[PDB]
């Protein structure tokens, strides 16, 4: 058997308890523990989390900008 | 000036793209 | 082969079925979405099935009359609208129970339970109650508008 | 609430859409795959 | 052709049986009629049966009180007349209910789902809810009586 | 045999014992025979009364002590309230339904599998959007009530 | 729309019933009909 | 002079005859 | 229908509850009480 | 003087003893 979430990790998915859930938010970011990962699979996950990184924060900047031209008083 | 009407729902649409796109590298990452 | 950059591939990988894999007919976003709508949602019986499509249904279906009919330059705008919203929901209900009745006399299948006589006449009750309420509430916020937004703008406290 | 700000309507409706509509949507869809297969 | 011209014949092919087959209790059109009401249409599931005839008995109850009621001479005529319909289905339902409750306590038949307690149970509650939504519908255009009377006039186009 | 609390069902090693209040004559029948647990029931009909009584009881306290209670919406934000409490009952009943019910179906009770359940579902909906919206009706007509219990209109 | 003539009020119901309920019921049955398939 | 509200619905009344009678001779030529 | 007597509001709901609700739902247990085809 | 609202609620809350009582006397009594 196996409850899916998360994917990730079978020692989890296969927890009955709600700690399947709280650890599955813990280490979804810790690649290296993930099932049968790879380094260079590691580091092209990592590239990648990289460019949605650095989307997140262009849209902060512009939500920051947006919200300041349409309801401030510059 | 103040912002136009019709400006303050033009970026909505912009933002759409934005949406697809980290939805496709969400779904991607996710494999 | 190297190759595969394609997004257009064969139907359920069957080139011979007379579909297409296309990012509209078979992408994960299409699929996840279509396949969890009311009518294909799986774990659902055929009348809460009903019960949404006719909510969504019915509380749409005032708009067309309500702002466009002849009764939109009277003072029984909403009214008017209402009665059509409910007169379409009962017309389509008739049409829904008559499809059921023709299409399900012979053997009951054991495929999905919607497919049958006895849950198409349960997606047909589900349908009816649900467009009903869906009208009649779309129609109590419309001729409730001034609370809906005093209370969205907190204009009460 | 009011707003001299252009489209102010469009707070109107935004604000329960993050607030109540999205939040329900988001857990409901997480929930479900957090207990899925069984 | 022959020597039977004869239009009453024994019920079912057997004359010792105690009924008669004649032209109201078994001719063609009350068989496809009374067949075909909601109580005996093939293959319906009982929510929808129960649904179809709340429809009917709430739509017309509203009736006799709202012209012969107490309060028919009174600015709550139609009011009146939908609180006696409402008041009138919800005994009736419990009356349903009671029924089924004492009919189905032993062994479960096939047949027959309507007659089970979980087929009567659910007639029951489509017959409350198609009872409530008749009467109340039935209230709502006779309390509009005049946008009903304009509609059907074209007083507003 | 004085004693009036006793083994649940004669089994002193399961977690739980034979009480006035949890294992009586009383208990035994008021709670079987709520609509959650009444013999030969059909899910939708469970549902349909326990959302009749709920949405019912749901009208008053957002009635008499919401935002609105000092202002002339008072009965229909107490409305609104109800309903939307009860939409959200119902997204959750649904929801439970859909991750408890994913495999095998048992056969034991219609309530505890995926159609059942979502009949169920059903049920609690249209009951208490009926009894929030008749608890509203009765309060909003409050005065032709008076008038009949009272025969002002003879 | 009105009438001066006898019983007036006959129309007023019977064009609904006519228009809507007289071919909504009739197309309903032949619909059920013609799809019949009792063998036979 | 003009015709009384009881001679249009006494018609009605007689003209549930020819329905009837159509009906069975409908019902008839189908056999 | 008044009442100047104190609390003159309880014959305003006793009266439907002790015709209505009583003897409705006396009469609902009672019935199934009598018909319940137990042991005997 | 008149009674009060008081002593009206009070009666009904002591009649609440006297219903209990009767209410195990009779199913005393069924067995
Ligand atoms: C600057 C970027 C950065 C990067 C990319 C990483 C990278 C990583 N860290 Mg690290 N770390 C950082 C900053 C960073 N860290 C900072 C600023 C601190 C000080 C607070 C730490 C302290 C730290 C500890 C103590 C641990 C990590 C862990 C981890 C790994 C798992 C992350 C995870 O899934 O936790 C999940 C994230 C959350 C549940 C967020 C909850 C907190 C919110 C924001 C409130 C991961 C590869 C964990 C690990 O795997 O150890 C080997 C671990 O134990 N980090
Ligand atoms: C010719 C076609 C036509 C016409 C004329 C109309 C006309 C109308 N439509 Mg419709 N519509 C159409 C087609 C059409 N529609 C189609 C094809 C669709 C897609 C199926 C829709 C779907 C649609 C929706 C979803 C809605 C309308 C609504 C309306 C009305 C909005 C104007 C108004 O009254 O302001 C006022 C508008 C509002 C007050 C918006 C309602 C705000 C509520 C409170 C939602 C709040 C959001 C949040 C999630 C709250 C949920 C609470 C929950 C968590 C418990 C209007 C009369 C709205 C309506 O019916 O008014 C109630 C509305 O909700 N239309
Ligand atoms: C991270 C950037 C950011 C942030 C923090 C905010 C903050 C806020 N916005 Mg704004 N907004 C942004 C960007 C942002 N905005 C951009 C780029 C636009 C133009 C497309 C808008 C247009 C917009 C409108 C029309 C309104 C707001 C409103 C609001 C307020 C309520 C949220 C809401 O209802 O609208 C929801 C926001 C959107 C529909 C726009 C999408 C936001 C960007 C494009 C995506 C952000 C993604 C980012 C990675 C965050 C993800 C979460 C994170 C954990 C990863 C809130 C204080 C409301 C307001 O005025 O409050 C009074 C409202 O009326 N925003
Ligand atoms: C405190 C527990 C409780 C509550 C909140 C309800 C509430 C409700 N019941 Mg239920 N009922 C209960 C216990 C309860 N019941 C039990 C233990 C039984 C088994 C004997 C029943 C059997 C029963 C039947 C057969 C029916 C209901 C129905 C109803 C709804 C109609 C309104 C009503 O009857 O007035 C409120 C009732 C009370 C305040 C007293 C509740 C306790 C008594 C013992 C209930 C007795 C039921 C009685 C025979 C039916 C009443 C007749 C009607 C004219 C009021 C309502 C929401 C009707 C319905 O529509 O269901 C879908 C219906 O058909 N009840
Ligand atoms: C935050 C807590 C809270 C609050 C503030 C309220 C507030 C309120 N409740 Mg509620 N209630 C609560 C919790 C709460 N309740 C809880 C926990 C329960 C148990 C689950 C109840 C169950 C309850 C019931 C059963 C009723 C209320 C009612 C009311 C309203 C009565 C005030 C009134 O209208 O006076 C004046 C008095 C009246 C209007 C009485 C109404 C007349 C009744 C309906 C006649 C029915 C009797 C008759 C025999 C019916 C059978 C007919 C049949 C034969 C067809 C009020 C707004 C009543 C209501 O909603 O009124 C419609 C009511 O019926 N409450
Ligand atoms: C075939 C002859 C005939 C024709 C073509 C019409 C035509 C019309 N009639 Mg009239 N009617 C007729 C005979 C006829 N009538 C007779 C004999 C009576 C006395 C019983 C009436 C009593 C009647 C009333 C009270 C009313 C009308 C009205 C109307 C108008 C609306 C349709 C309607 O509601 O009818 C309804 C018809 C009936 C209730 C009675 C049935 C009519 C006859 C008996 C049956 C005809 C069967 C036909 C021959 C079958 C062949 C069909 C063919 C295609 C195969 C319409 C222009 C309405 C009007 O005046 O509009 C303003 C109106 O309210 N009719
Ligand atoms: C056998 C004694 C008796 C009798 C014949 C009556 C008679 C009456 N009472 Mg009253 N009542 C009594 C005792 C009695 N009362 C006592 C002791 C109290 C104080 C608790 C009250 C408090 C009371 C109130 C508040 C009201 C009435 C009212 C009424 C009238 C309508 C009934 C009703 O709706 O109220 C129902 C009565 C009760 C809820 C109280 C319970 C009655 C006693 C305590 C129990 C009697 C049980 C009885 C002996 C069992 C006999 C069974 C036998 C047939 C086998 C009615 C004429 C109404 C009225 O004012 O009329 C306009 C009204 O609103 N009574
Ligand atoms: C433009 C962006 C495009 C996205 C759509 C936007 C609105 C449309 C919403 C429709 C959703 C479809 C719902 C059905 C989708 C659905 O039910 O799928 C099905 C699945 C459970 O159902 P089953 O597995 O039984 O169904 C499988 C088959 O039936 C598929 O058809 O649910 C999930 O997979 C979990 C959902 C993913 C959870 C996503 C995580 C989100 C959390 C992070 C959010 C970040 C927010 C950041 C910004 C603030
Ligand atoms: C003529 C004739 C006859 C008779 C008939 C009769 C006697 C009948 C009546 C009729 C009727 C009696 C009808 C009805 C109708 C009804 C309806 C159509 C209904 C309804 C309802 C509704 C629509 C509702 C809705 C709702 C709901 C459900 C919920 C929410 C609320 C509301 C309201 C929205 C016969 C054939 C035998 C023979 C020959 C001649
Ligand atoms: C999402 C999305 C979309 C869109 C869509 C649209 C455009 C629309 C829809 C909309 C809609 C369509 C909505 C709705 C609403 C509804 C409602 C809200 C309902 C209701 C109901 C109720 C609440 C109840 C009632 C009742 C009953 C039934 C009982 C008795 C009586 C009464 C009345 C109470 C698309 C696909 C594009 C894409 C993706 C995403
Ligand atoms: C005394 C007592 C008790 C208690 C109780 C309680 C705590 C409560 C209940 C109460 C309740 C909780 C009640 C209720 C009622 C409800 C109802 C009666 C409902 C309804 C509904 C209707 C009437 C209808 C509606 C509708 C529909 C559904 C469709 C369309 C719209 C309309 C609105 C028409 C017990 C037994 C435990 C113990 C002994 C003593
Ligand atoms: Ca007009
Ligand atoms: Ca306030
Ligand atoms: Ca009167």
């Amino acid at each position: 058997m196996a409850t899916k979430f998360p994917k990730f990790s079978q020692d989890l998915a296969q927890d009955p308890t709600t700690r399947r859930i709280w650890y599955g938010i813990a280490t979804a970011h810790d690649f290296e523990t993930h099932d049968g990962m790879t380094e260079e699979n590691l580091y092209q996950k990592i590239f990648a989390s990289h460019f949605g990184h650095i989307a997140i924060i262009f849209l902060w900047t512009s939500g920051t900008l947006f919200h300041v031209a349409w309801q401030g008083n510059f | 000036m103040a912002l136009s009407d019709t400006q303050i729902l033009a970026a909505l649409v912009v933002a759409l793209l934005p949406a697809f796109l980290a939805f496709r590298l969400s779904t991607e990452l996710y494999k | 082969m190297a190759e595969s950059n394609q997004v257009v591939q064969a139907y359920n990988g069957d080139p011979f079925v007379g579909h297409l894999s296309t990012p509209i007919s078979d992408s994960a976003f299409t699929r996840t979405f279509i396949g969890n709508l009311p009518a294909y949602r799986k774990g659902l019986s055929p009348i809460l099935r009903g019960l949404e499509v006719g909510m969504a249904h019915g509380y749409f279906l005032i708009g067309p009359w309500t702002l466009l009919g002849p009764l939109r330059d009277s003072e029984y705008q909403y009214i008017g609208g209402l009665i059509g919203a409910l007169a379409l929901i009962l017309v389509a209900t008739a049409a829904l129970s008559s499809y059921g009745l023709v299409t399900f006399q012979g053997e009951q299948g054991s495929g999905d339970t919607l497919q049958t006589a006895d849950g198409w006449s349960q997606f047909a009750a589900g349908f009816f109650v649900g467009g009903m309420g869906g009208a009649f509430v779309a129609y109590f916020l419309l001729e409730n508008l001034s609370v809906v937004d005093g209370i969205f703008r907190g204009l009460f406290n | 609430m009011d707003g001299s700000y252009a489209a102010s309507y469009l707070p109107w409706i935004l604000i329960p859409m993050v607030g109540w509509l999205f939040p329900a949507v988001t857990m409901g869809l997480l929930f479900i795959h957090i207990e899925s297969e069984g």
